[PDB]
Order: C-alpha cells, then structure tokens, then sequence
C-alpha cells in the first residue's frame, strides 16, 4: 500500500486517479494536492476554495488531466493539469455538498460542462 | 402470611409470560364466551335490514360492508376460540360464497346453549354426541325441505330471479338492477359445458356516475391508454405476445464488437432496418392491434405508427392471459407473425374515457365469449367495493346454483322447520342426549330471531307465529320484512330462496366448529412474540 | 364490563355503536360542509391551507379544498369522497354535493334521534331522488335546432356561469370566449391533454391569449443557439424522436483495432454517422427541427450555419401538441424523411414573456390542440386561475356532449323542492315527513347564496316559494339587485347533468352513512 502519510490535515477524500501512476488528495484547508505514488513528490497543490473540499472526481474516460472538487464553499469547480487553473465553476449548489458523481457530473444538480 | 406462592410442579415451571387456563370454568366457559361476543358483534349485519360497519384495520383502511366474513377478515381477533369460528366462517366463504353470517350465527347459539347445558348437569362428551345426532338429523331432513329447482340456467329473467335473494341481503334497496347485472354476465359466460368459473366474470370499478350507471361488457376493460397513436380498430385481428415489443437479445451477454469503419456506420441501420421488417411482417398477416406483455421500443413504436397498428401494454400476465381467452388468441414467446389460428379476433377494440379515467376496451358484440366484464359506477370507492362484494356473492351463487339446482325456503322459514322437526325428533329419543339435541334444534331460532332484530319487529311474537303456522302444515312460511307489526307470509310466493348447498355446508360447518370448540379442556399459551409475522406469511 | 382474563379483540380497538355514533357521524358531515360553505356563489371567498412543507395552496374548488384538507373521520371521508367523484364524472359543482349531503343529513338527524330505523330514511332518499332526477331530465331546457350560433352563444353563457364564482369573473365573458374557442377545435374525444396550459409570471388577465397552435418554453439551448434565426414564415417541421449527439453506438457496443489507420477511421466513421444523420434532416427540407432527446451542440452549430432551428429536449406532451398542431410525425428513425411527416406552420417565432423565452407556432389552419397562456402576479394567481379554467372546459366539454340546460341561482332547486313537497303531501305518511326534509334540504343553496351575497335568507327564500308555487320555473336569487329573477333569462346556465350528477352523489352518501351503524378502529400497527 501507498501509505503515504504526508498530510498536516485529515483527508476528506483520497481518489485513487484512473491513470495507475499516481493519487489525488484533498486535505481539510480546502487545497487539492496531487501525490506521485512512485516518486512520492507532490507534483502541484490546487489554491483557492477556502473550505474544506469534500468530493473528488476524475475524469471517466481515462484523461488523467482534469477532475471537478466541491465543499463547504457551495461551489462545482473543475481543474486541469496541464496548466494548475480553474478551467471551469458553478455556483448552482447552496449547501455543503456532500457526494459528487461525473457523468457532465451530477452532486448533491446536473450540471453540463458544454453550456455552464 | 402475606403472599400466595406458586403451586410446586407445573404452576413453577411454567414460563415468564405463558398462560395456563384448566378445567371447565377456566377454558371451556371463558371461550363459549367469547364466541358469543364475537357471535354478538356480528349479529346486527345479518339479513336484508342489516347494518352497514364501517371497521378500518390497521392501515387505516375503509371498509363499509355487511358481509360477514369481510368484518372478521378486517377485525384483529385474538381469542384463538374466536378464531377456529372465523377460521370456519372463511371456509364456508371458500367453499360457497355465502352464508358467514349463518355460521357464526349458529356457533354463537350452540356455544351458548352448551353452556347452559354443563352448567344444569351435562358432560361435554354427552353434548358433543346429541349435538353429533342432531347434525345428522338436520342434513337429513334438510333435503326434503327443498322447495323448487333452477331447472334452467341459460335464461336471464328467472336466473336474475334466483340471484335476487342472494345480493338482496346486501344492497337492500336496489336488488332488482344489480340482479339483472349479475345474471346478464353470468348467462355470457357458462357455455354448452357444465363448468362454470367465477373468475371469468370481470368487474371494472370506474367512479363517477353512480351505481345505477353500471352496465355489463362482452369483453375486457383496461385502464390503460394506447402506446402508438391508433387510438380505434373496428375489426381487430389482436395478435398478442408475452415478449417485449422489441428486438430480442442474447440470454447470456451481449457485446457488440466493431473493428472496422463500415461494420461501426452499418450497425444501427441493420438493427433499425430489421426492425422494420419483423414489424411490417406482423403487419402483413393482418393484425392491426398488437398487445405486448412487456416494455415497447421506440424504433418498434415508430414502425407500428407507420403501419397503422394499435399498441396497447400489458403489464400483469394475469391481465394477458385472460385478453387471450376472451379474444382467442395465443401469447406468442417470440416476435414471430402469427398463424391464422394464433390471431385473435375481437369485434372491436378503441381508446374510451369513462368519467375521468381513461380505459381500453375489448369489446364484442354477441351475446357470447369466454370472458365478460361488468362496469361498476358510484359516488365513493367504498361503495364501489361493497357493490363489488355483493357481485362476488351473486356469481358464487350463481355457481353453486350451476353445482346443485335445489333450492330451500329462505327468511326463517328453513330454520323453523328444521328446529321443530329436531324437537319432534329429540322427543322421542330417551336418555341425555335428548337435552343436547333439544338446544341444537332451539339454537335454529336464532336466525328469524336476528332476522326479526334487525327488521325492527318483536324477535318472540314473529317466531311464535312461526311454530303456529308451521305445526299448520305450512313449511315455507317465514319472515315478512315488509312490515312494520310482527307478520309472516309465505316465501315461495315472494321467491325468497336459498341454494340447498349453502344451508348444508353452513350448518355442518358451525356444528364442526362448536363441538371442535367444545373438545378443548385445557389450554397453554406462549407468551405473545414481537416478531414481524411468521415467516409463512411473507 | 369484566377485564376477561383473555380478551376477544386487540387491545385499543375502539367501537362506537348505536344512535350516538350517527349522531356523530351527521355533526363530522356538517364540520366537513362548514369547510366549504362560503366558496359558493359568485359572492364566495377563497380559502388558504398550508402543507407541513410551508406551501400555501389558495383555491375556491371544493374538491381541492377538501382535498387539502387532511380528513380522517370515516364518515367525513364520504363528503370528500363524492366531491372527488364529481370533479371527476362533471368537473363543477364540487361544493354543492357536498352542501347537500351534509343538509339532507342534518334534516334526517331529529329523525334519527327518536330511533326511526335507518332502512327507511335510506328508500325515502332513494324515491326522493329518483323523482328529482326524472323531474330535472323532464324539465330541462334543450333545442333541437343544431344552429351552429346558437350552439356557441349557448356554451359561452354555460361557461360564464361557471366562472361567475372565482377571481377570474372580472373577465368571465373573456376567459368563456376563450375557453369555448379552444374546446370547439377538438377533434371528437375533447381530451384534456390536447389543451395546453402555460403559466407565465407577470402581466395582467386581459395578456393571457389562446395560441391556435402550440407553444412551449425554451429547452437548455446549447451553444451556438443564439446564431439561428428565431423567425420563419413557411417552416416546415421535423418532428423527431433522436438523440443527435456524439455517443457511443450502443452501450454494450466495443471497437477493438490494431492499427492507427483503423482508429482515424472509427473516429471519421463516427462523425460521419453523425453528419449523415444531419444531413439527412437538413435535406428533408424541413428549416424548425424539434426533437425529444437531447440535441447535442454540434447539431445546434450545424443547423445554425444551415439557417435553421433546433429544439432538443422537448416536453413529449408538447411534441404531441405539434402534432396536432402542424400535423407531422415523430420520427424515432431519420432514414425515411418524406413529405408526409413532416408538420407545416404559417409562422414560427421565438418572443419574450415575461423574462422568460417561449416558441411559437401560430398559422395553423387544421389543428386539433390548443395553449392557453396565462399571465398573473404569483403562481399560485395563475395556479387558481388554470382551476377555474379547467372548471369552464369540462362544462363546455359537457355541454358539447348534450346541450341540456337548467336556469342557476337555485331556481332549479327551488323547483324540484316545490315538486317533491307536493309530490309528498299525497303519501300514507311515514315517508311523507323525510321527503318533505328533503325537499327542505333542496333549498340548502339559495340560502347559502343569500348569506355569502350578504342579503338576507329568510325574505329570498319566501318570494322564491311564492314565485315558484304561483308560476314560475326559473326563477333565482338575483345577486347584484338584493331581490330574485327568472334567471333563465339573465343567462344563469347549467348542464342538467350537473345537477343530476350531485343529487346523485349527494343521495348516495348519505344513504351510505345513514345505513352505517357501528364503527370500529383497530389499534395502529407499526406507529413507528
Ligand atoms: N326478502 C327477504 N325477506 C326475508 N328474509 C330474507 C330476504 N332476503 C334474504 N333473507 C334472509 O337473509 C339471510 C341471509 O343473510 P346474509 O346477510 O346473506 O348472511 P349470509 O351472507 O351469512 O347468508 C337468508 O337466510 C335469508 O333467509
Ligand atoms: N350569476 C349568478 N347568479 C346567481 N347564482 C349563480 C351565478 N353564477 C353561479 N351561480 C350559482 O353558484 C353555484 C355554484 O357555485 P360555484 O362556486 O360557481 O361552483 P361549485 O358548485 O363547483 O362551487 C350554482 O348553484 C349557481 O346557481
Ligand atoms: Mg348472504
Ligand atoms: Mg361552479
């Protein structure tokens, strides 16, 4: 097992990414981190969304470069990896949002990513 | 020299929460008791002047209804007594259809007469054997009771006659409609053969209009609407299948596999252009209305539309098989065209709307058919279901009418004579048996007596006038209803009549059930379980 | 009582029998009654209820009202029960049944008290009943003429008196206008589907229209939208039942390859089933493409750079409306694009009401559907007034059905009580009295009219008596002037029917809970 341990935080969720090279966390300041399993090195930590994120999802079709992460911000916000950005957000979600399923993604709301 | 401990042996042993109840005050008095209550409870529902009960289970559930066995089956009765006696009043209902009421009626009365008989002196064994004589010497006597036959059945006049009494009782005021109902759909069915099945008569409960609107259907009655946009065919050639409407696939596990461009670009339109062809193949034999058992495609749809083929979903199998026997068709297994002999054929077959639901409709027109359907309207569900009861009652009378054709006077009028002729009979036969055969043939009066309760009239007068005019000779004398002073008129005049197998399966079922009651002397009892039911009972 | 070591029933099982538990049952019927008493008339009042939830339904329907209210008396369900039944078998005079059931049971109460036997109440109600609806049936007013004018001045005064009791009844003649228009373009069944009802916030009453067509919102428009014209003036319709998206060709489907040029081919072969598909809708000649699947946004771009309009998602009711409307066929497969299924509209548009987009589909010269468009200041303003409406399209559907009228404001009742009173005054006796409290009951209604307009019942219902008894068969309470008229000819209308149907359900429950003399409630199970 990983077993990895370099956390200052809980972790609300550890999404094992659909690519078998490497994991995403989210620690309980809110900030997305991405952990190589082989190296170990954190490759990139996701600012913004003060809260406490408390779903992760990647990318179904393989695509290990975006994944979409909601909290206690009310908010559905989508990264990337080939550039560390907030591609995409909604605002539709008013209450700490619990589970968040990827289609498009539905979270409890279905957003599309093809109209906003 | 403060307390009272426990008998050492049994009374020690026995558990924390069970009861142990022994000898004859105990058990056999404590359960003639509470028979009798459950008797009483009963009583005011019995005849044409009994008392509608409103009794809500215990998922708040309406049910307005005289009928007997309906008020046990919705009441939480615990005295297991009680419940050998609702037990033997569902067994009457199975095996005729009519006379609960009668049941508990006549266990209630010998129950109670048998109580008074251990209590002058009687043992129970000596009870049990005069109330054993007795039975043999009512269903003895009671064939040459029987009045007149149904001697014909295919007719609609004297077999609504017949069916009368029987949903007179229940439905007092407006008999006459529901008895011409009954027979209409009673004599569709029933065809050369002697066999006779209940469940062939449908009821169809539509609200709105009022029970006076009800009418009887050749046919079947859905409620349901049309898959497709052909709402009406007038000379159906129904081909029905137990398949979905749709291409069938493999059992094991489909996948379809692509490797190159052309095989990617044609897939969807082979699948869609053989679609077409199995359902322009249906269609070229001739059937336009196709009913399927279960779920409908949408490419399946669209070709049906395009062909002009009226789709209606069936999703009980129940509702499918009896569509088969009332048009004549067979459910096809697979989405194969049908063989001349496996196409239906039904007079008509369109999309209707009565009241507010809407409703398919099956129709032909003889007066013929495996299967017929009777439209019931009202004002409320509750009345609808009762109206329902009372249909059920007439076509189980209608079928034991079908098994045996005799018939006995009813009103009181075949009670009294039994009760008499038992008297005449007890008599003369000496010893102790003769007080138990005795209150056999007195427990026969409870019926004109709660015929009389309920009518409003004094029970005493009208059942001596009863005895006077019977020991006259005249055996089909009973009581007069119509009356507001204690009067009896002769009931095969008035054609007040009752099937010859009901009075006998009644009586030897209360008699079965009262010395059953009887025979126990000591009972033990668990502590009563939380469990969620028994298992048996899902 | 004895404790009874052993009990017979369940613990809790609570019985009632006897004279008491009637008595109880007829006062539950008045509680019922007294719900629903002033939402009658054109004087009436609406009522509010609030769910647990906070949500405020306003309504001046009986049945609704009784509906909302959560009843659990066994015989008050009765009153609710036939309330319901009449919504369902006429659409209107869901307070009058219960008005009169619960009168007929509040006349027959003394009765009751001095132990007169139920049996007969019940034949008396029965005989009583029977009569009023022969007597309705030989009274009523018809014309056998089949003048097409007349028809329709005779639907719109029937729907006007139906809407002369809610909050729409500044604009009855209006709103019947409008409703008599819309039901006459049914084709034969007069079903309800066929009519839409679009609530839009904003706007006055006078702004509702009635579309000869179909309209519906707008549907998640994807990207690319905005670049498509939003008004043609010969379009012919594609009506469709396809997902036009990029998707897999089928859930279980699986593409194995082993070489890159086959995998540019799948891809390319995708998209060219895709662009076949498209391109067969384009070719059809069809310029406004409706689907009930989702339409995907390269769709939306390819008909956009076509000049050509897309609508994905749309409601299935409102894809059968279209039908009805422009007179095409939903086409589940695009392969057999012809002529024949595809619909045709004068004019096609897209506007603005009230902050919210809605598709038109006007011009249409054969249709066989309606949209109402409803515009008011909150939903539940609109909510009440789609009710009222249902309310005038079920009378005029009725009416459609046999054109048989009788004059409103109670004169009608006042009739049929001066008939059954005198029917009574020449019987033995016994029944003579519960079919005089019958008739009495029969008055239930002007006199409620009278107490809701304010006026006063007493002098009302003794000038309709000695109208009625000294000649006179239409004679009613004349709300606006304090006084009585021949409301026949103030144009007070109704279906026959509709009073058959309530003295019906009337008599019926209260036979029924007359004929009720013992209740019983078993212990709750599983109270959780
Ligand atoms: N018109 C009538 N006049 C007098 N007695 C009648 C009449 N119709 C039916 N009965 C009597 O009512 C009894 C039927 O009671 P019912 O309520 O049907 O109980 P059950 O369903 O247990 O037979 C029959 O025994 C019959 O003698
Ligand atoms: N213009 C009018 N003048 C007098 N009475 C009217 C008028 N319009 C309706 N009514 C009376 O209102 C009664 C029905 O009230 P309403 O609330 O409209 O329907 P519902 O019976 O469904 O509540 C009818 O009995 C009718 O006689
Ligand atoms: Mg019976
Ligand atoms: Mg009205």
């Amino acid at each position: 097992k990983k077993s990895v341990a370099m956390h200052t935080n809980y972790l609300s969720a550890c999404s094992f990414t659909n690519s078998d090279m490497q994991i995403l966390t989210a620690s309980g300041d809110g900030t997305c981190a991405l952990w190589d399993v082989e190296s170990g090195q954190l490759l990139q930590s996701f600012h913004g969304h003060g809260a406490d994120v408390l779903c992760l999802d990647l990318a179904p079709s393989e695509t290990g470069n975006t994944f979409v992460s909601g909290g206690c911000d009310k908010k559905a916000m989508v990264w990337d990896m080939r550039s560390g950005q907030c591609v995409q957000a909604f605002e539709t979600h008013e209450s700490d949002i619990n589970s968040v399923r990827y289609y498009a993604f539905a979270s409890g709301r279905l957003y599309d990513l093809r109209a906003d | 020299a403060l307390h009272v401990p426990k008998a050492p042996g049994f009374a020690q042993m026995l558990k924390e929460g069970a009861k142990h109840f022994s000898g004859l005050e105990e058990a056999v008095y404590r359960n003639i008791q509470a028979c009798k209550e459950l008797a009483q409870t009963t009583r005011t529902a019995y005849g044409p002047n009994g008392m509608n009960k409103m009794v809500i289970n215990h998922l708040e559930k309406l049910f307005v209804t005289n009928d007997a066995a309906t008020i046990l089956r919705e009441l939480e009765v615990q005295h297991p007594a009680a419940k050998m006696i609702v037990m033997a009043s569902h067994m009457q209902e199975q095996e005729v259809g009519d006379g609960t009421n009668f049941v508990l009626v006549f266990a209630g009365a010998l129950l109670e007469l048998a109580e008074e008989l251990l209590r002058i002196g009687l043992s129970v064994s000596e009870v049990i054997e005069g109330y054993e004589i007795a039975c043999r010497k009512a269903h003895e006597i009671l064939p040459n009771l029987v009045c007149c036959s149904a001697k014909n059945l295919r007719d609609i006049d004297e077999v609504s006659s017949l069916l009368r009494t029987s949903i007179m009782s229940k439905q007092y005021g407006n008999e006459v409609f529901l008895a011409k109902l009954i027979a209409q759909a009673c004599v569709s069915i029933f065809p050369d053969s002697g066999h006779f099945n209940v469940d062939n008569i449908r009821v169809c409960k539509i609200l709105g209009s009022g029970i006076s609107s009800s009418s009887v259907l050749h046919g079947m009655v859905f409620k349901k609407e049309t898959e497709g946009d052909v709402t009406s065919v007038k000379d159906a050639k129904i081909a029905v299948y137990s398949c979905p409407f749709d291409g069938m696939i493999t059992e094991t596990k489909g996948t379809v596999l692509i490797k190159t461009a052309e095989e990617l670009m044609n897939f969807s339109k082979g699948e869609e252009n053989l679609m077409d062809a199995q359902v322009k193949a249906i269609a070229d034999t001739g059937a336009n209305v196709v009913v399927t058992g279960g779920k409908v495609a949408d490419m399946a749809l669209h070709y049906a539309n395009k062909y002009n083929i009226m789709l209606v979903r069936l999703n009980s199998k129940w509702d499918l098989r009896r569509l088969c026997k009332t048009v004549g068709a067979t459910a096809l297994p697979r989405l194969t065209p049908p063989v001349l002999e496996e196409m239906g054929h039904c007079d008509s077959v369109y999309l209707s709307e009565v009241g507010d639901t809407q409703v398919v409709v099956f129709k032909h027109e003889k007066e013929d058919g495996a299967i017929s359907t009777i439209v019931l309207r009202g004002s409320t569900d509750n009345l609808m279901d009762d109206i329902e009861r009372a249909v059920d009652d007439g076509v189980n009378t209608f079928k034991v009418l079908t098994r045996d054709k005799r018939l006995v006077p009813g009103g009181g009028a075949t009670e009294i004579e039994l009760a008499k002729q038992i008297t005449s009979y007890g008599e003369t036969c000496p010893g102790l048996e003769q007080y138990a055969i005795k209150k056999f043939a007195e427990a026969f009066e409870a019926i004109p007596r709660a015929l009389a309760e309920n009518s409003g009239v004094k029970a005493n007068e009208v059942i001596s006038k009863l005895y006077a005019v019977h020991q006259e000779g005249n055996k089909n004398v009973g009581l007069d209803i119509e009356a507001e002073v204690p009067a009896v008129k002769d009931m095969l005049e008035a054609g007040i009549l009752d099937t010859y197998l009901g009075k006998y399966w009644a009586i030897k079922l209360a008699t079965n059930a009262a010395v059953t009651v009887l025979r126990v002397d000591q009972i033990i009892m668990a502590k009563p379980a939380g469990g969620p039911k028994p298992p048996s009972g899902k | 009582m004895m404790p009874t070591p052993v009990i017979l029933l369940k613990e809790g099982t609570d019985s009632s029998q006897g004279i008491p538990q009637l008595v109880s049952n007829i006062s539950a019927c008045q509680v019922i009654a007294e719900a629903v008493r002033t939402t009658l008339g054109p004087r009436g009042m609406d009522k509010l209820i609030v769910d647990g939830r906070g949500k405020a339904t306003i309504s001046n329907d009986g049945a609704t009202i009784l509906k909302l209210l959560d009843v659990v008396h066994p015989a008050a369900k009765t009153l609710v029960d036939i309330a319901k039944s009449q919504d369902a078998e006429v659409g209107d005079g869901t307070t009058s049944v219960t008005l009169l059931a619960a009168e007929f049971l509040k006349q027959v109460k003394p009765y009751v008290e001095e132990g007169l036997h139920p049996q007969i109440i019940i034949r008396a109600f029965r005989t009583a009943t029977q009569l009023a609806v022969n007597k309705i049936k030989e009274i009523a007013v018809t014309v056998k003429k089949a003048d097409k004018v007349e028809q329709r001045k005779l639907l719109e005064k029937c729907a006007m008196t139906a809407l002369s009791s809610k909050l729409i009844s500044q604009q009855k003649a209006f709103f019947a206008k409008m409703v008599v228009d819309a039901v006459m373009m049914l084709d034969d069944l007069l079903q309800l589907k066929m009519i839409g009802i679009k609530k839009v916030q904003g706007g006055a009453l006078e702004d509702s229209q009635l579309v000869a067509g179909v309209a519906f919102k707008k549907t998640f428009s994807y990207a690319g939208f905005e670049m498509q014209p939003k008004k043609y003036h010969n379009p012919k319709i594609a009506l469709l039942n396809v997902e036009l998206e990029l998707k897999a060709e089928k859930d279980n489907a699986e593409i194995r390859v082993h070489t890159v040029e086959d995998y540019q081919a799948i891809v390319d072969a995708e998209w060219n089933i895709l662009y076949d598909k498209l391109e067969k809708i384009h070719h059809s000649g069809a310029k406004v493409v409706l689907s009930k699947l989702p339409i995907g946004d390269v769709a939306t771009q390819y008909f956009a750079d076509r000049d050509m309009f897309c609508a994905g998602r749309v409601p299935e009711e409102d894809l059968k409306r279209t039908m009805m409307a422009c007179g095409g066929s939903i086409q589940t497969s695009v392969n057999a694009l012809s002529a024949d299924v595809l619909g045709r509209c004068q004019v096609f548009e897209e506007t603005q009401i009230g902050g919210e987009r809605y598709n038109f589909f006007t011009g249409c010269p054969k249709a066989k559907t309606c949209t109402f468009i409803l515009r008011g200041g909150a939903e539940q303003f609109m909510e009440e007034t789609e009710r009222s409406l249902h309310d005038a399209i079920m009378i005029v559907r009725r009416a459609i059905k046999n054109d048989s009228v009788v004059a409103g404001g109670g004169a009608i009742e006042m009739e049929l009580s001066k008939y059954l009173r005198d029917y009574s005054r020449t019987i033995p006796g016994k029944q003579q009295l519960l079919i005089g409290a019958y008739a009495k009951a029969l008055e239930i209604i002007p006199r409620q009219l009278c107490d809701n307009a304010g006026f006063d019942a007493t002098n009302i219902l003794n000038k309709l008596r000695a109208r009625h008894a000294q000649g006179g068969t239409w004679y009613g309470v004349d709300i606006n002037n304090e006084d009585i008229a021949d409301n026949f000819e103030a144009f007070v209308w109704e279906p026959a029917m509709v009073r058959i149907n309530a003295l019906t359900a009337a008599s019926e429950a209260a036979c029924l809970i007359v004929s009720v003399d013992e209740t019983i409630k078993n212990p709750r199970s599983t109270v959780d």
